């Protein structure tokens, strides 16, 4: 059922989300809840 | 879908530490699910515990001692307040986090079914779809005790399981290398998906729950489209011929995190079909692996009893 | 007479 | 060190009193000899389990028991609406209101007097017994009348469940007997029916395993069901898990097997033996064409029993077998051999 | 300004140089051989191969240094200041090394046999190779005082020769008691003792599994590895023993003779016991593989397969 218009649809989707995606854009390691913060 | 994707530029390579490590287990780790808080989640195991780790503090917030030891599955529910358990002992049982006695106990044992539990999700506080060992599904009301919508047609059995955000369907995965995207109101399958040699493995939607991917012992992930109803994309490559255990998306769906048995986790860019970075982590078979429904952290467990949190 | 040797 | 106001100290408490908890049941675990039983045509499976067991935690389940009981009782109650079955006193309508008023209202199995007086006069009522009577008509709890009269029993405020209460509330079956005091795990697991080859991985840490052929079924057919046990056997001792587990083998029903080989032959079965149609010999054959399908013997071993429902040396041979393998499995785990 | 040469015979000389060639090609072709074959549970493994290793690294390092520079060359050291340093440390971190590794090893077999929870959550490979990195560490952090301690000095007739420059302890007699003292005291006598007790228990509980195999309806011929297990902890006891208490016995005899009490011929019995002790370490560093591979017919098998 047009499969190029479908994947063209979970590209558009991915490529909405990339941005504000924190494991594609990344930490900024301060904002990150998994610092370790112990000794 | 690599012809039109590949104008995309590609996401570098992925460099991730292991940000934390929850050790206890005596066993082969089998599950693991987020909550959807994502701060707490469940990870069950073969030494008779399922035990509820508090992933920013690495807390045992609960351990739950199991009736039979052998255990596939589980599954944490969205409000939080129950799990789930299942495994060759044929019976689903489901035990209440927030009780005023604080004590975790069974809740219900949802029983009759002649197999294995190889999977199960829960819908609500009230339902809970499984995957079972006589080529059968099912939806369970835990109230009741009894199956509401049994979901049979499979030839071998069903190995896997993945409800959709919505919660309205769900697809399973099986033997017949056919994935089936069946639907929880109505009761029958809609669509069923070829395209795998042997036997599938592991499934998991898409975030947006139009499409899902599928891990198979083919050495092959296999994102299907629900819509379309034929295969979009074989995640695959050379020199690697290992089974994958278990799949799961990023957040947005750029990166999808396969488990090989190469014993060490590979994370394919899911447009140009890449293998676009290695966690290599583990010292045996990856056999679960989750990400946080915030996107933040990518938890991994295995058979050498170690979950690692990576980032 | 010592010996250095160790 | 933050303690984040007393809170983070006593989460950390809590997380090492869950892991001594943990290694207290992990150390009873690992200290614990896990068995496999295999076997797909019957073949002893019953007179081994039967010859093997022969020789607070239930506080655990009382909400269990609350939880059965009210839906056995919601049950019947409901099913009367369903067949038109009234109560045999009217004013067993209000009892049954205010069993869904207290169900209603809770967020588990729970007992208290007020409930307690509810069910048992629902219970003792007519009507409610006539649509007992009918179960077969809707779906009712097989323990429903046996927790209903003893509600008097398990509505005491200090109430503790029996094992009865708890094997009151059809896979693998697990047996937890001792032998010379040392700790037995039974998996009975030719129960359920499926692929094995998506879930025998869960087996592997299995100290031996339990392999179980009758020697009077080498005529019957579907095809020989020997030839199929053989199959098995080799499905499952060249398996790429089971590489170093070894298999104590037996052989069952050795006196009808005796029997069927006084009247008929051997050749019938297997075509190319020619010896002697006595007992020694043909166990021989059938043991060494068995003992002859391990593609590798430098890492394992198979132990051969002939035992049938007599010779109750049984549980000795098992243990025998057990100590021979785990004894190789810690010299493997040591440096020597 | 020639002196402190000892005058020995050349062919006991001779003799001990054909023992240290010997024990020399043994202990390299053993262990180069084991390491091929561990490198081809987890943990013993990488605790055997780390033995190996250590005593692979004495022979090559020590044996070659203090063949040409105790036998040939008696006076002069061939290798300048910081040769004295790191001959020193380099042998003193194998000399731990070895040491904490047979205790490793001895503890190890005890918790593997006597403990096995507790031995399933002791031992993982990650844990493993983290540990034998930790030990090996701590062989350097134990031999950095054979670094501060030793140097060269000039004993030659008036302190200025250049020929008359030795390798020595270049501290004070408490100082030098004390330090010896202390690595002989723990590194001997602390492996001795868990040594000694593990593998006695082991060989009780070993001993009592044999008089319950004596279950012959299980066995095979199966019974000869018993056996030959209680001879291979035997063995290692032994050895462990007769190997490194003459070395520590001659440094012990080198820390409180203060040379009030010697004479010229515990001089040269000195001399010649220095050559005997390190023919015992080379002894024991040599014949680990040997008595790991003679126990083990089936890997020996594998030895001899690779080595054909």
């Amino acid at each position: 059922m047009l499969v190029s218009k479908c994947c063209e649809e979970v590209r558009d989707y991915v490529e909405e989300r990339s941005g504000e995606d924190p494991l594609v854009k990344g930490i900024p390691e301060d904002k990150n809840p998994f610092k370790e913060l112990k000794g | 879908l690599s012809q039109i994707t590949n104008n995309i530029d590609p996401v570098g390579r992925i460099q991730m530490r292991t940000r934390r490590t929850l050790r206890g287990h005596l066993a082969k780790i089998y599950a693991m699910h987020w909550g959807t808080d994502s701060r707490l989640l469940v990870s069950a195991s073969q030494d008779g515990k399922l035990i509820i780790w508090d992933s920013y503090t690495t807390n045992k917030v609960h351990a739950i001692p199991l009736r039979s030891s052998w255990v596939m599955t589980c599954a944490y529910a969205p409000s939080g307040n129950y799990v789930a358990c299942g495994g060759l002992d044929n019976i689903c049982s489901i035990y209440n986090l927030k009780t005023r006695e604080g004590n975790v106990r069974v809740s219900r044992e949802l029983a009759g079914h002649t197999g294995y539990l190889s999977c199960c999700r829960f819908l609500d506080d009230n339902q809970i779809v499984t995957s079972s060992g006589d080529t059968t599904c099912a939806l369970w009301d835990i109230e009741t005790g009894q199956q509401t919508t049994t979901f049979t047609g499979h030839t071998g059995d069903v190995m896997s399981l993945s409800l959709a955000p919505d919660t309205r369907l769900f697809v399973s995965g099986a033997c017949d290398a056919s994935a089936k995207l069946w639907d929880v109101r109505e009761g029958m399958c809609r669509q069923t998906f070829t395209g795998h040699e042997s036997d599938i493995n592991a499934i998991c939607f898409f975030p947006n729950g139009n499409a899902f991917a599928t891990g198979s012992d083919d050495a092959t992930c296999r994102l299907f489209d629900l819509r379309a109803d034929q295969e979009l994309m074989t995640y695959s490559h050379d020199n690697i011929i290992c089974g994958i255990t278990s799949v799961s998306f990023s957040k947005s769906g750029r990166l999808l995190l396969a488990g090989y048995d190469d014993f060490n986790c590979n994370v394919w860019d899911a447009l140009k079909a890449d293998r676009a970075g290695v966690l290599a982590g583990h010292d045996n078979r990856v056999s679960c692996l989750g990400v946080t429904d915030d996107g933040m952290a990518v938890a991994t467990g295995s058979w050498d009893s170690f979950l690692k949190i990576w980032n | 007479r010592r010996p250095y040797i160790l | 060190g933050c303690t984040l106001s007393a809170e983070d100290k006593a989460a950390v408490e809590r997380s090492k009193m869950i892991d001594r908890n943990l290694r207290e049941d992990g150390e009873k675990a690992a200290r614990e000899v896990k068995l496999l039983l295999l076997g797909a045509g019957e073949s002893g499976k019953s007179t081994i389990v039967k010859q093997m067991k022969i020789i607070e935690e239930c506080k655990q389940y009382k909400a269990v028991v609350y939880s059965n009981t009210i839906q056995s009782i919601i049950a019947i109650i409901r099913a009367m609406g369903r067949l038109k079955i009234d109560f045999g006193d009217s004013a067993r309508a209000d009892d049954a209101r205010q069993l869904f008023v207290l169900a209603g209202a809770a967020e588990e199995g729970f007992m208290t007097a007020e409930l307690a007086g509810v069910i048992k006069r629902l219970w003792k009522d007519s009507g409610v017994q006539a649509c007992f009577n009918r179960s077969r008509e809707y779906q009712l709890n097989d323990s429903a009348a046996y927790y209903l009269n003893d509600l008097d029993r398990i509505a005491q405020p200090n109430y503790i469940p029996t094992q009865q209460d708890v094997l009151r509330t059809t896979g693998i079956v697990e047996t937890h007997f001792t032998f010379k005091d040392l700790h037995f795990k039974m998996f009975d697991v030719g129960g359920q029916r499926s692929e094995r080859k998506k879930w025998i991985h869960c087996f592997e840490g299995v100290t031996a395993i339990i392999f179980c052929v009758a020697l009077s079924d080498y005529d019957l057919v579907l095809m020989n069901r020997m030839h199929e046990s053989m199959k098995l056997f080799d499905s499952i001792c060249n398996n790429k898990w089971f590489t170093d587990t070894s298999i104590i083998l037996f052989l069952n029903k050795k006196d009808l097997f005796e029997e069927k080989i006084k009247k008929s032959p051997l050749t019938i079965c297997y075509p190319e033996y020619a010896g002697s149609n006595t007992y020694e010999e043909a166990a021989a054959y059938i043991q060494c064409q068995f003992e002859d399908l391990n593609k590798r013997k430098d890492t394992k071993e198979i132990y051969t029993h002939f035992t049938c429902a007599t010779d109750t040396k049984n549980v000795q041979f098992v243990f025998d077998a057990v100590t021979d393998v785990i004894i190789k499995n810690n010299l493997k785990d040591c440096g020597l051999f | 300004n020639s002196d402190l040469d000892v005058n020995t015979d050349i062919y006991s000389k001779v003799l001990v140089t054909a023992i240290y060639l010997a024990l020399f090609v043994v202990g390299t072709v053993g262990n180069s051989v084991t390491l091929f074959t561990l490198a081809r549970q987890s943990t013993v493994d990488y605790y055997l191969g780390s033995l190996a290793l250590s005593d692979l690294l004495i022979l090559l390092l020590a044996m070659p240094v203090e063949l040409y520079n105790f036998i040939w060359v008696h006076h002069p050291w061939a290798f300048g200041d910081a040769g004295c340093r790191g001959y020193y440390f380099l042998r003193d971190a194998c000399t731990y090394a070895t040491a904490l590794n047979v205790v490793s090893l001895s503890v190890e077999r005890y918790l593997a046999i006597c403990h096995p929870f507790k031995a399933k959550t002791l031992m993982s490979r990650s844990r493993t190779k983290k540990f034998i990195s930790a030990i090996w560490l701590a062989s350097a952090l134990l031999a950095i005082p054979m670094l501060f301690t030793m140097g060269l000095q000039n004993l030659s007739g008036d302190g200025t020769h250049p020929g008359g420059l030795v390798c020595t302890p270049i501290v004070d007699t408490a100082t030098l008691k004390v330090v010896i003292q202390v690595n002989t005291f723990m590194s001997f006598l602390f492996p001795m003792l868990v040594a000694s007790i593990l593998n006695t228990v082991i060989a009780n509980k070993l001993t009592v599994m044999v008089h319950q195999a004596a279950n012959m309806t299980i066995e095979p011929g199966r019974v000869q590895a018993l056996r030959r297990g209680v001879l291979v902890l035997r063995a290692v006891v032994i050895a462990f023993v007769v190997c490194w208490l003459p070395y520590h016995v001659r440094r012990l005899m080198f820390c409180y003779i203060s040379d009030e009490q010697w004479t010229t011929f515990l001089f040269d019995f000195y001399h010649y016991f220095y050559m005997l002790t390190n023919a015992l370490v080379y002894v024991s560093a040599a014949i680990n593989p040997i008595l790991y591979n003679l126990v083990s017919a089936n890997f020996r098998q594998v030895f001899l397969s690779t080595l054909a």
